[PDB]
């Protein structure tokens, strides 16, 4: 659809992030589907709730069956075991895909979408017609190329005129960056003061007495450093995709956005009446900016009346 | 399209390839299963005959099953599809070698004699090794220590079904080095 | 292709919340079918059919094998386990493809399908008319141009006469809308009134004495929380979907659809000549008015009749 | 391609209810593979090739093997489950197949009257066929199969209660694909109407 | 592409039941891989290497572990059960992926007409030893399966009398294909007749 | 696109390692995910962490539930296995992407000349920190890991002998890598010499 032009280096970054967020959140949901398993031994010797840990060696027996120890897994599995250490996976799944709809809420949101695919197709269109490549250089015009240049330059204004008077583009982008921060925000918040519950070794007491004998068991968990790993892992790229929003919020405070100044583009050529374009307009071309400021030097010849004036007596 | 200038041969070598790879996944698919080998203790301690009671425990008859995959099971037969794979894997890269590439005529001949040379390799290892993929298998690991028995039997699951794969994969290879070498036949019978 | 014209926002919402339904969906599936088991455990003490729940500890002995436990996890976990728990995941794929065949059923639907592309492709195409750049610029038109334009105002005219006189597709919206929300409401209703029965422990009395030895057992259903969650926020997703259907439902009863202005456009423009459009053509405008009012800005020079007179004296002076 | 407009609304309903039936064909065919079995427990008290059913609790002790066990179920399915129970999915596989076989046959061959005629006639007597053939065997599908197979002279019991797990799953999947079936003839129901109207 | 003016109405046949064929030969290779196994208990009382097959009922102790009759199973599995009853989804794949080259000879390769006369006369003969072939061993295939492999050494025991659980399903797969290959083989023999006439 | 005429031999080449090397890495993560055990044996006599050593053959009696022996094996692989041989298929499915993202990095940002300038020796000194890394810790995927961690009051053992199933052909694996990287690395440095040309 040739928006990849409008999504700077930020969002490009940002949308790898949360693919392989993505992929962690799948291999750790299976991982937890699949082999989460927890491994609960009884403890013979008990002291006050709490375990005493105390020629040829002997095996000990506790007269267990097979799914006595399958129950007592389950039970100190459920209740035992911290929350995130069993729904991490499920929580980096909500995260990315909410982080993925907060990206491409304004790509997917018709009011903006179709402004955006406007500017688009204009600025393709400009990028094409060979009367900017005349004024930049700045005459031979074929009556069929003349056509489309005057016609371009008719859909300039008009757009020009549709597109400057909104800002709804701006201010949903503004929305979707302050709720991408302030959800980045939480995000390290909880996961960090959470994270350290991952733990291999669980001592469960759940108070299965009657159902197998013992009150107070040690459980392996071998899932639990993967888990860690993968946290650690998950945590750091939230790092890069945090400290990649903080810039784009950072730049969309840098300068006001809603004003775009053509002094450069204006100065170094000939067509010196070229106007400082605002709005949504100022915001979207501030964005291919940031892809290339070649596109915005190659469509800012359409907006001067000059320019107008030259291309009518060249026709003439 | 380079279909003209490809004759019959290559396009017989790349479906030929083409099956290569699918065997060799099927073999990898063949490996990917975890009951491989299967041990039993030798001189464990009308007549109603009598199960022999080998005392062992789960872990200890896998514990003998993986040693005797070990020093017991020939390399060949633990990675005959993974061998194939491989070597499927360089078929597919040095069979387009002349068209990836008197120098026309040199790079073909070279080409041609590459192939014919990793082919008959191919079929002199394979028809060494292919029978040392066997069923009932001798092993004399020394986990007396651990298990109490020092001689074991043990049967591979697909033994079977790899020397049957091995037989297909021989003629495959063999259709293979006919057809290049009646290639190097024609490239070298006339100039 | 170019449908995406006639979904506004609240349709690519539902779209996207339906999308991660059906996810939930075969999540849930593949976990019922492959992980989801029950481990039960009978009770050695019981009173009355019921669990009494009652020197180094030591374990107790059940002597059961390791096939009567398996009996008694198929027993309990067909008989005890609560039916929702079991086949939450096949009411969640059978919820999301009622919703995806709802979303897609005029778009299908014969009568309103051949409605919904003329008025897609003689939108687009009147879109890509040069005639609307040089009617809203104010003569500028070549003999090929001014030819496809009498052609498009000759179609635009059929078009809206063959369009004027059913309003299939507005019926047909209304009542996918109305059995969206009405879904939700049910949805809703059921699923916040049986997840409660989704719970980790179960107390199983399946009267198999004479295969096993134990009447009543206790029973550990591992991937019940987790069906609690992924039901929580399966609510919550429906929650969205029914407020996003509550909005589509108010604004499609806010005003009526059915009687298409074009006040501001025919103000803005020179011409006022514009009439207004009614029933299924007012319903499709104003779908796209929820795209952008662009679209209808370029149309309505095609619907009027002081244009069309235009553009034959730009070509009588063209022939002639 | 273009030839959406020889297919009307009963059409494009039949089409998808055909995919949909095709994923319960599926479905069950995978289930069928994957977790199909029986759990088979021998009855300690028994009555002339028949289960009699007749302080603290304590187990029964069978006195078999797990191999045994095993034995006792392959033996039981083979001979105790109802061939149906056991092939119910790729009967519908069969008939997913053949349906949409009779249904895109006109595209993929007077004479395309005749096709659709034919077609038409053959779909319908075959929806009544399958509603009729699929009702009649549904309780094959049962949850609890008592197996009686004579493995005394190696197993040591002759009467076993065996248990199918994806029975009533399937029962889940074979009424709604009887239901599917159901709108399926309905809307043959109206064609066939509407070929009278 | 534009071949289907190149591809009559035989060829496209052909083409199909071919397809249905390595679908048949995916299943059977899928459910071999997976789920194909043999359960193996032995005769306790034996007469001259033939089992005899003879105050509540007791289980039988063979005393053997769960290692001894995997080990049983596996060597019964080899060298007693008949080798069609093994190989019969991976003979199926091969005659399908021949009767695949064979078909879609031309598309790669009057010179035609006779390649394509050659190619008719190799595919029929093919056709006929495939059925002979099928033909004469489908009914060796059995689900109890006899063994007497004589591993007295290892586990104690002679004879054994094993159950074969996805048997049938070759045999009802073989049936399958069976007329599959009867169908392909009637089509391309009028095909024969057809370039004789 | 537009970059597929101006990459040359070498470049291709580097493709061509880089997604064998990729589907290496992917096939270890899934055996890792599929097989990756270790089966711990408990020693009969232990003096101060040692297992000393010093008619027909008899097993020997451990007394341990199957249970005791998963809690023993979880514990040490997690406590008595080196972080390479447990996490040899993560690392290097690492190694993939980053290797690959480094490879493509000037397509997703004499600018693009300092950037594959940056690329190029990144590359290099990677497959230099690979092998070195890879070499130095190879030796670690061993079968036999006789693992000691004192849990005695749940086994009443305290050392175990390991084995480690999934190790050897690791290695082998492990080994392919390295030449496979070896192969990268010699095209790696003629790419450097081409941009120190
Ligand atoms: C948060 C959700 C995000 C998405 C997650 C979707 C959930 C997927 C649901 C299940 C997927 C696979 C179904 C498997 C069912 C069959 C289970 C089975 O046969 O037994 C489990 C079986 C045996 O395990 P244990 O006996 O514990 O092992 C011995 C202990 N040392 O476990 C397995 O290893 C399963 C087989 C492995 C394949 C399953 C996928 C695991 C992940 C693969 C990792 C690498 C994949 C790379 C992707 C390639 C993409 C190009
Ligand atoms: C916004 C909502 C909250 C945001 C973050 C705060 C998290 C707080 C969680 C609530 C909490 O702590 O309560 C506990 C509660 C459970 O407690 P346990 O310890 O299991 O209970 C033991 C006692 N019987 O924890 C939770 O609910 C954890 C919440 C995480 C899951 C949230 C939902 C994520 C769902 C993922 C969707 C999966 C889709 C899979 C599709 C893949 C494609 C095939």
């Amino acid at each position: 659809p040739a928006y990849r032009i409008l999504k700077p280096w930020w969002d490009v970054f940002t949308d790898y992030i949360s693919i392989v967020m993505l992929m962690i959140a799948v291999f750790g949901g299976t991982l937890q589907v699949t082999q989460d398993k927890m491994i609960c031994l009884p403890c013979k010797w008990v002291t006050k709730d709490s375990c005493n840990d105390s020629t040829g060696p002997t095996g000990i027996k506790y007269d267990l069956d097979r799914h006595q120890y399958n129950y007592v897994d389950a039970v100190c599995y459920e209740n035992r075991l911290h929350w995130f250490a069993k729904y991490f996976p499920y929580l980096v799944l909500l995260h990315t895909l909410i982080f993925l709809a907060c990206s491409n809420f304004w790509f997917k949101f018709p009011r903006t979408s179709s402004k955006l695919e406007h500017f688009v197709s204009i600025l393709l269109k400009c990028f094409d017609s060979p009367w900017t490549t005349r004024a930049l250089s700045e005459g031979v015009l074929d009556k069929k190329e003349g056509e489309q240049a005057k016609a371009l330059f008719e859909k300039v204004k008009k757009f020009r005129t549709h597109v400057e008077e909104g800002d709804i583009v701006y201010r949903l982008y503004m929305r979707q960056t302050i709720i991408k921060v302030i959800k980045f925000a939480l995000i390290i918040c909880y996961t960090v003061y959470y994270v350290h519950n991952i733990k291999f070794d669980v001592d469960c007491t759940v108070d299965i007495e009657s159902l197998t004998g013992y009150r107070t068991y040690r459980c392996a968990h071998p899932l639990a450093t993967l888990f860690k790993i993968l946290a650690s892992f998950y945590i750091s790229l939230v790092i890069f995709y945090g400290l990649i929003c903080m810039y784009t919020l950072w730049w969309m405070l840098r300068r006001s956005l809603k004003k775009y100044s053509f002094e450069s583009i204006r100065e170094e050529s000939s067509y010196s009446d070229i106007p400082d374009v605002k709005n949504d307009f100022a915001f979207m071309l501030h964005l291919i900016d940031q892809y290339d400021p070649l596109y915005s030097k190659r469509f800012a010849v359409f907006l001067s009346e000059v320019s107008e004036n030259k291309l009518r007596q060249l026709n003439l | 399209a380079f279909r003209v200038l490809k004759p019959w041969w290559d396009v017989f070598t790349d479906y030929l390839s083409v099956a290569m790879l699918m065997i060799g996944v099927f073999g990898c698919t063949l490996q990917v299963m975890q009951d491989k080998i299967i041990c039993l203790p030798k001189r464990v301690q009308t007549v109603e005959m009598k199960g022999l009671k080998t005392d062992l425990d789960l872990q200890q008859y896998s514990f003998i099953n993986q040693m005797c995959y070990e020093r017991a099971l020939h390399w060949y037969a633990k990675y005959f599809p993974y061998l194939v794979l491989i070597h499927t894997l360089v078929f597919m890269l040095c069979s387009n070698f002349w068209f990836k590439f008197d120098i026309l005529y040199a790079m073909y001949v070279r080409q041609t004699v590459l192939k014919v040379i990793k082919f008959l390799i191919i079929i002199a290892y394979n028809s060494a090794l292919v029978s040392k993929v066997q069923f009932t298998v001798d092993c004399n690991v020394d986990i007396q220590d651990m298990t109490g028995y020092k001689n074991f039997s043990c049967n591979h699951t697909m033994a079977h079904l790899f020397s049957k794969l091995s037989f297909c994969y021989l003629c495959f290879v063999s259709i293979y080095g006919l057809t290049c070498l009646y290639t190097l036949y024609w490239l070298f019978y006339r100039s």
